């Protein structure tokens, strides 16, 4: 869950 | 009187808050495009870009990126919409690219209830009314982010740590940039509040819209759980 964010977070 | 220790922190604020803008390809459509539906579109539009904006102004707010990883998705989830409404105030309240007039004409007229609406323009006065600055909006939306009462927070003493001293600096402010009045530190945090009432009932119009075969954006459906 959550895959967007955390890709987002981590960029 | 602010300290060098405090003041560190505001400057690298105002930096992040300032190192964000929408673009205009999304702001030109406020002008440019034609129906309820095109406005309900376009702010869907900007719902989207926002997150990501909150997203990296959030990274930028200090300590954050130390904190659970399950809490920092939570932070987000829970203060999204209340950065928005603050966002939208002070482009309402203060904007060249916000077109308060044309926007406002099309948030209107998105198929969204009065329920909603009415109370969203009664918060954007006022709001604007304690005639805020770039600092109090920035700060406040910051705290608004860091708030620990949060739903789902694992370790809700660890995000005090990180917004009660956004809290004393405001503090600091309104004592320094409005000595007259003394109540105006809680004026400010009555918003915070107020912001919260507007969750519950997003919550509830969501679901509305969704019924209305509303579309949304992937980033929107995570940062609001629609299935
Ligand atoms: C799917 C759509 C309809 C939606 O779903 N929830 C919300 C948030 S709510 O609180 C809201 C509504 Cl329903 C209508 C108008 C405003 C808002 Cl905040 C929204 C709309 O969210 C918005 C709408 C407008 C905005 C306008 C943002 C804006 C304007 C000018 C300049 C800049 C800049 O960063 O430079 C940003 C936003 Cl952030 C968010």
């Amino acid at each position: 869950a959550h895959q967007l964010l955390r890709y987002l977070l981590d960029a | 009187g602010s300290t060098p220790d405090q003041q560190t922190l505001l400057h690298f604020i105002m930096d992040s808050y300032n190192k964000q803008r929408m673009p205009q390809e999304i702001t030109n459509k406020i002008l440019k495009e034609e129906s309820a539906e095109e406005n309900f579109l376009i702010l869907t539009e900007m719902a989207t870009n926002h997150v990501q904006v909150l997203v990296e102004f959030t990274k930028k707010l200090p300590g954050f990126q130390t904190l659970d990883h399950e809490d920092q998705i939570a932070l987000l989830k829970g203060s999204a919409v209340e950065a928005m409404f603050l966002r939208s105030a002070e482009i309402f309240n203060k904007l060249p690219s916000g077109h308060s007039d044309l926007l406002e004409e099309r948030i209107r007229n998105s198929g969204i209830s009065d329920e909603y609406i009415t109370p969203m323009f009664s918060f954007y006065k006022s709001i604007g009314e304690l005639k805020m600055t770039q600092e109090e909006y920035a700060l406040l939306t910051a705290i608004v982010i860091l708030s620990p009462d949060r739903q789902y927070i694992k370790d809700r003493e660890a995000v005090e740590k990180l917004q009660e001293p956004l809290l004393d600096v405001l503090q600091k402010l309104c004592k320094i940039h409005q000595p007259e009045n003394p109540q105006h530190f809680a004026e400010l945090l009555g918003r915070l509040t107020e912001l919260r009432t507007f969750n519950h009932h997003h919550a509830e119009m969501l679901m509305s819209w969704r019924v209305n075969d509303h579309k949304f954006t992937p980033l929107l459906e995570e940062i609001w759980d629609v299935q």
